[PDB]
């Protein structure tokens, strides 16, 4: 949602309206309340795009923690956005080593959620806490309560 | 976008 | 008379074809809906395979 | 002209629905073949499930 809600912030009302209707007819031949392969393919072969039932349902699995289970209007649109050339690819690992390192205020190579949340206080803006512990888990896939550089990487996904 | 949206594509 | 026979053959044809088109359209949708399900069974078949294969691992 | 037009228009009707039957026929064959394969994949995946389930044992 983080990436996703932050995204819906940008594009305006009319973008929202056009893809709502684009779903209202993306169900012109719908499948599952979500969109299983028939409408997806329908709309695509109307032009020629290539989503496959398998990876359809998989990128769904990547996202259907909501309980869409298959390509809902949400997945229809995340597919939509999964194509437009806008941005990706990860502020420098050298940069990121620095960024870890300042998370590694301690000058160690291992960071608990404490000086990390203190980096966050150093960010100051309205601090969420759920997402703080979530980010602890993101990083500490090592799960050692303290976080290394690549854990920090696992902790700062999709970030500028 | 063009070939199947035409001049209707202005803001959205 | 031949044009009427043709009206009947092109109309019967249209109806035979509409019937065939409908049979093929239903088979298309039936196979498409069932394809999505067959794919979902493959996903599930591969999914159960992975759960058991992963247990094997 | 009316009879021939009925034949011509019904024939055009037929051409569109025959083309539709052809599109639906091709698509149902495609979906059927794909179903057979998705199902064969599922069956293969189920066979693998069993190969791995017995090998899991």
């Amino acid at each position: 949602d983080d990436i996703y809600k932050a995204a819906v912030e940008q594009l305006t009302e009319e973008q929202k309206n056009e893809f709502k209707a684009a779903f209202d007819i993306f169900v012109l031949g719908a499948e599952d309340g979500c969109i299983s392969t028939k409408e997806l393919g329908k709309v695509m072969r109307m032009l020629g795009q290539n989503p496959t039932p398998e990876e359809l349902q998989e990128m769904i699995d990547e996202v259907d923690e909501d309980g869409s289970g298959t390509v809902d209007f949400d997945e229809f649109l995340v597919m939509m956005v999964r194509c437009m050339k806008d941005d990706s690819k990860g502020k420098s690992e050298e940069e990121l080593s620095d960024l870890f390192r300042m998370f590694d205020k301690n000058a160690d190579g291992y960071i608990d959620l404490d000086e990390l949340k203190i980096m966050l206080q150093a960010t100051g803006e309205t601090i969420t806490e759920d997402d703080i512990e979530e980010l602890m888990k993101d990083g500490d896939k090592n799960n050692d309560g303290r976080i290394d550089y690549d854990e920090f990487l696992e902790f700062m996904k999709g970030v500028e | 976008m063009q070939a199947l949206l035409g001049a209707r594509a202005k803001e959205s | 008379e031949e044009a009427e026979k043709a009206a009947d053959e092109s109309e019967r044809g249209m109806k035979v074809i509409e019937s065939r088109a409908q049979k093929d359209e239903e088979k298309m949708e039936i196979q498409e809906i069932q394809l999505k399900e067959a794919k979902h069974i493959a996903e599930d078949a591969d999914r159960k395979y992975e759960e058991v294969a992963r247990k094997l691992v």
